[PDB]
């Protein structure tokens, strides 16, 4: 269930509400400023890191479950979504239908959105690929 | 005592000419006169012999900067007022008050700035991200100091000579204790 | 507009951490429990 | 920034400006005023010894975070920390900003440990001019013996000939 | 008086 | 309306020395006079920017400088100029300059 | 300078091409344009400059320059002047340019 959730359901949740559009009306008293703006932020592919921890000073290192139990940390991994930004402009002629065009401000760009706690021995976990001697090295019971 | 006396590099003073001045005419008729009312609400002039600079306002208030000595600033204000007399205004010389005397010197040894900031923390503010010099604010006299790793000292905010000199004489023992290599 | 201020990652992080630390599943209790380590079969 | 400095965890001015859009002049003046009134409240209330917590440089606390941004191993980070500690003795670069001192120490120890990271990547990651990093490395090349940890070259993990000349 | 910005589903 | 500088140049003073003859002969009124001068100024400003390719630069010692009524005046002495090279030594040179900001 | 010669040639040609409609709107005769060009050319030729084929106060045969400035920056003594689109008349010889970097030190 956890591998299904990480591999497929996270991307589905991202894609269900990926597009976020805010239409800024012209609000023009005079016809000099008859331009309307439409700003679109869209989420793309979601990426999951290996489990990790950031300390107080900002140094981030790979976290293994033995260390997370001893230091009372959370065995989690970061989520990074691709965000593309769209800016659209249209000449606000009353009666005429608005036709938006890109101003070529299509800046895009992984952005950190949170830390998903990782189930142990799942595909994202370090212990899934570990052999018995590797588990003994990490002070994990096989 | 200290073997070196600070040397002045800028004296900022003011003069009240006591008359309303039309900045339009003084820009056109004086030689080195710059008037940009959009940029600044005064006319900037500078003359060669004292290497000073006068900011002249419409109200007749005057600012003289760039002088090395008080007599040099007095002579500069005298000649700028003479220019205003020759340009066709009744600018009577009324008062001359020197506000700022900034002078620089060199103690000729490297200084440990972090230790000085830690020790005299109530008067000092060291932020090498913004400015590479320490800002020491003496309470008596009210002289601010820019302290550097090369030993160069900038004393700023003096009204006459007997503040900057005693400020350097008081700041020398607390910098002699901090030496690098 | 600052993207670092736009996306508050603490929302996702604290929501998952709170709903897994406590049994509460929302904003259902007892969903998350401390794992029993008395015996292996336990 | 005060909260970061008090917990021995201090960030830089560029960090806070990256989050909070504030001009440098007003932020510096605000920091100075708040430091003054904090010292006044400490004197009025419980007096607190600074013991190097309001330190302007604090370049030892930037080395691990800046090495983490480059993904360096630990021994590079501790060698850079030792280099930044010994850079205080060098009077030619004592006036440099602690960000620049930390970055040139990190770059010197990257070249010492043969880590395949260019000066352009270090400058892009930590927002320091590549000319500034190159000048700092050039001015630190004459003092190679003092900056490099003697026990590292004694154990043979690194050698001084790995550093390219100028 | 017109709303400056609006949501677009 | 645009700026008025090139009347002091050779072609400009030649034209304003010729319009005064028609003023004296009763050939041109005042309104026609300054509108033909304004359109001459517009013509020289517009065709002095598009179809010329020469270059100049000056080094020297300025004696008197001034900025009022949105013009810059320079009196530079013991100055050497270079065209596009050929060098010319000038004992005294006066510069009158304006902004690219359009008036009115 | 042949470049200044063709610049002044297109000046006089554009002027006498554009003034004609003003002269016809004024109702004066078409000869008023031709003799204007003739006397303009005679005065440019007798100017003898360009070739053709047709105690602190401010108070011709003078080396001046009329130009347009983009940005002028000032330091303690040095002066950067980025002049553009000017004409020069130094030493009774006319020149035209697009850019001018003027540096002079203030005494």
């Amino acid at each position: 269930s956890f591998n299904q959730f990480v591999d497929y359901t996270l991307q589905d949740i991202i894609c269900e509400d990926s597009t976020l559009i805010l239409e800024q009306l012209a609000q023009h008293t005079t016809e000099s400023d008859n331009i309307s703006r439409k700003y679109e932020i869209s989420f793309g592919k979601i990426y999951v890191t290996k489990p990790m921890v950031n300390e107080s000073d900002g140094v981030t290192h790979a976290l293994y479950p033995q260390e997370a139990r001893l230091r009372n940390l959370t065995y989690s991994s970061g989520l990074f979504v691709d965000v593309k930004k769209r800016t659209y402009e249209a000449i606000d002629v009353p009666g005429r239908e608005l036709k938006y065009e890109l101003i070529a401000e299509e800046s895009e760009g992984k952005v950190f959105i949170g830390r998903l706690p990782i189930m142990l021995r799942s595909k994202n976990c370090y212990l899934s690929e570990a052999t018995e001697s590797d588990l003994y090295k990490l002070k994990e019971c096989p | 005592t200290s073997g070196i006396v600070p040397t002045l590099q800028n004296i900022v003073a003011t003069v009240t000419l006591g008359c309303r001045l039309d900045l339009k005419t003084v820009a056109l008729h004086a030689r080195n006169a710059e008037y940009n009312p959009k940029r600044f609400a005064a006319v900037i002039m500078r003359i060669r012999e004292p290497k000073t600079t006068a900011l002249i306002f419409a109200s007749g208030k005057m600012v003289v900067t760039g002088a090395k000595s008080e007599d040099d600033s007095k002579l500069a204000s005298r000649k700028y007022a003479r220019i205003i007399q020759k340009i066709g205004f009744a600018a009577k010389f009324t008062d001359f008050k020197i506000q700022n005397i900034v002078g620089s010197c060199d103690v000729k040894f490297p200084i440990r700035l972090e230790g000085l900031a830690f020790s005299h923390g109530t008067f000092s503010s060291y932020e090498p991200e913004l400015f590479p010099g320490l800002i020491y604010r003496m309470v008596k006299p009210k002289i601010v100091l820019l302290i550097f790793v090369s030993g160069k000292i900038v004393l700023t905010g003096a009204k006459q000579r007997e503040e900057i000199y005693q400020a350097f004489e008081a700041i020398y023992p607390v910098l002699s204790e901090f030496r690098k290599m | 507009f600052n993207m670092k201020l736009a996306i508050n990652a603490k929302t996702i992080t604290s929501g998952l951490k709170y709903a897994l630390a406590t049994g509460n599943w929302g904003e259902r209790a007892g969903v998350s429990q401390v794992l029993n380590r008395y015996t292996y079969s336990s | 920034l005060i909260g970061c400095r008090r917990a021995e965890v201090a960030r830089t001015f560029k960090e806070i400006q990256s989050l909070i859009h504030v001009k440098t002049k007003e932020f510096g003046k605000t920091l100075n005023i708040m430091k003054n009134i904090l010292r006044g409240k400490s004197e009025d209330g419980f007096l607190k010894i600074d013991t190097d917590n309001m330190s302007g440089a604090q370049n030892l606390t930037y080395i691990p975070r800046f090495c983490s941004h480059l993904g360096l191993p630990m021994q590079v980070t501790t060698s850079a920390e030792y280099t930044a500690k010994k850079c205080k003795e060098i009077k030619e670069i004592a006036g440099k900003s602690p960000i620049t001192i930390a970055v040139v120490s990190i770059y010197l120890n990257i070249l010492l440990f043969q880590i395949p990271i260019t000066a352009a990547k270090v400058g892009q990651t930590l927002q320091v001019t590549e000319g500034t990093i190159k000048s700092g490395y050039k001015i630190l090349y004459e003092h190679r013996d003092k900056l490099v940890d003697p026990q590292l070259i004694a154990n043979g993990v690194v050698s001084l000939d790995n550093l390219p000349g100028v | 008086l017109r709303r400056k910005t609006r949501q677009l589903k | 309306g645009y700026y008025e500088l090139y009347r002091r140049s050779t072609i400009g003073n030649s034209l304003v020395d010729a319009l005064d003859t028609l003023i004296s002969d009763g050939r041109i009124e005042a309104s026609l006079a300054m509108r033909v001068l304004e359109t001459f100024d517009k013509v020289v400003a517009e065709t002095l920017k598009d179809n010329t390719q020469s270059k100049l630069t000056v080094k020297g010692n300025l004696d008197t400088y001034g900025f009022c009524d949105d013009v810059w005046t320079f009196i530079v002495k013991n100055c050497q100029v270079t065209v596009e090279q050929s060098v010319i030594s000038v004992d005294k040179l006066r510069i009158v300059a304006c902004n690219s900001k359009k008036s009115e | 300078n042949a470049e200044a010669s063709r610049v002044y040639e297109i000046i006089v040609e554009s002027v006498v091409n554009e003034v004609r409609e003003d002269f016809e709107n004024a109702g004066i005769d078409e000869q008023t344009l031709q003799d204007l060009k003739n006397i303009w050319q005679k005065k440019l030729t007798e100017t003898k400059v360009t070739t053709f084929s047709w105690d602190y106060l401010i108070s011709p045969d003078e080396n001046l320059m009329l130009c347009l400035y983009d940005k002028v920056t000032r330091t303690k003594a040095r002066w950067k002047c980025s002049l553009k689109d000017g004409v020069v008349t130094i030493n009774r010889n006319d020149y035209t340019f697009q850019k001018a970097q003027v540096e002079a030190e203030w005494v």
